[PDB]
């Protein structure tokens, strides 16, 4: 979905 | 590829006094969930980039609230209030929006002070080098202002060129001073042949061009 | 805290393959995030080459066409680049980062045919009180050396200049300190010179 990085899981 | 334009490849700036950094995207960065995104950088001399804005407006960690983002769709501005010495370096854009990420190609901020006239000195060849063959003469400038600086390199009054290289140090992000070196590289034969070796300088900070010199 | 340490080759045969690792510390590379590869050009222009996920999974720029690879080995918290046919378009200081928040030191890449070369160091001898000393790094390659004073003692008054690419194909550095003529008679100066690529280290002593 989003464009940004994903942080901890 | 979404293209970035930063139209501007440097900026000049006094101290204490606003300064604003375009950039320019090719597609609108706002996607569907309300975010737009674009990022903001600053490169220091010698440093990695570290990141001062991200999604256009959100202020990342460790950097002073003088900072802000602005823009919509495909027209950003970063801006820094109350300008320091010490925010001086390369601002990047980049969107991040679609793959690949892409960059502007940067804008320097250039801090605007009152002109120093370089502090000049000149240094022989060592003898450890001349064992070699070759002959290295070098001329340092040192904490001048601004950037624009010229050096004449003479032998025995003779005006030299085709051999000499210089390097200059980025803008001082303490005392917003630069500095240059070059060095005029002849053969040891040469060298020996001649006697009078003067750097001649020239700079808005001198009353008039100044010559700094050594008999061999 | 998380940090990141590129390593690797600095210098690269033409059309050979370049390879880097960036180790990471203090987070798992599995947990999350994106652990990307950007370069910084002769120049400065930057490019994003690619990332590796917390799944493995990749993304890379068009512009590299099939040439790269993002691999990883989360048993030592290490993801690596794998550049193929690499030319001197290359060339480029090598970053590897967490996302857009943290990023390693970055790490000079150089393609070239030519072979490493150790720096000769020569002294710039000292001559208002004002004087000037220095140490001149010559006819090494590739880039970088390093230059401290007094082994990391001495910081004020000191300019490292950028090193020239000299017609030899070899690079020059100054580097200069500014000191008081009053210090000349008592004060040692060392410069410290290290050339990582040729495992070169230097001391020399420069006196007036």
């Amino acid at each position: 979905g989003s464009p940004g990085t994903p942080g901890s899981r | 590829d979404i293209v970035m334009t930063q139209a501007a490849p440097s900026v000049p700036v006094t101290p204490g006094e606003s300064v604003s950094i375009s950039c320019r995207s090719s597609k609108s960065l706002l996607h569907s969930n309300g975010n737009t995104y674009l990022y903001w950088f600053l490169q220091r001399p010698g440093q990695s980039p570290q990141l001062l804005i991200h999604r256009m407006s959100n202020l990342a960690s460790g950097v002073p609230d003088r900072f802000s983002g602005s823009g919509s769709g495909t027209a950003f501005t970063l801006r820094i209030s109350r300008v320091e010495a010490e925010d001086v370096g390369v601002y990047y854009c980049m969107q991040h929006l679609e793959y690949p990420y892409t960059f502007g190609g940067g804008t320097r901020l250039e801090v605007k002070r009152t002109v120093a006239a370089p502090s000049v000195f000149i240094f022989p060849p060592s003898d450890e080098q001349l064992k070699s063959g070759t002959a290295s003469v070098v001329c340092l400038l040192n904490n001048f202002y601004p950037r624009e600086a010229k050096v004449q390199w003479k032998v025995d009054n003779a005006l030299q060129s085709g051999n000499s290289q210089e390097s200059v140090t980025e803008q001082d992000s303490k005392d917003s001073t630069y500095s240059l070196s070059s060095t005029l590289t002849l053969s040891k034969a040469d060298y020996e042949k001649h006697k009078v070796y003067a750097c001649e300088v020239t700079h808005q900070g001198l009353s008039s061009p100044v010559t700094k010199s050594f008999n061999r | 805290d998380v940090q990141l340490q590129e390593s690797g080759p600095g210098l690269v045969k033409p059309s050979q393959s370049l390879s880097l690792t960036c180790s990471v510390t203090d987070y798992s590379i599995t947990s999350g995030y994106y652990w990307n590869w950007i370069r910084q050009f002769p120049g400065n222009k930057l490019e994003w080459m690619g990332y590796i996920s917390y799944d493995g999974s990749n993304n890379y720029n068009p512009s590299l066409k099939n040439r790269i690879s993002i691999t990883r080995d989360p048993s030592k918290d290490q993801f690596f680049l794998n550049l193929n046919s690499v030319t001197t378009e290359d060339t480029a200081t090598y970053y590897c980062t967490r996302g857009s928040l943290v990023w390693g030191q970055g790490t000079l890449v150089t393609v070239s045919a030519a072979s490493t070369k150790g720096p000769s160091v020569f002294p710039l001898a000292p001559s208002g009180g004002t004087a000037a000393l220095g140490c001149l790094v010559k006819d090494y390659f590739p880039e970088p050396v390093t230059v401290s004073w007094n082994s990391g003692a001495l910081t004020s008054g000191v300019h490292t200049f950028p090193a020239v690419l000299q017609s030899s194909g070899l690079y020059s550095l100054s580097s200069v300190v500014t000191v008081p003529s009053s210090s000349l008679g008592t004060q040692t100066y060392i410069c410290n010179v290290n050339h990582k690529p040729s495992n070169t280290k230097v001391d020399k002593k420069v006196e007036p």
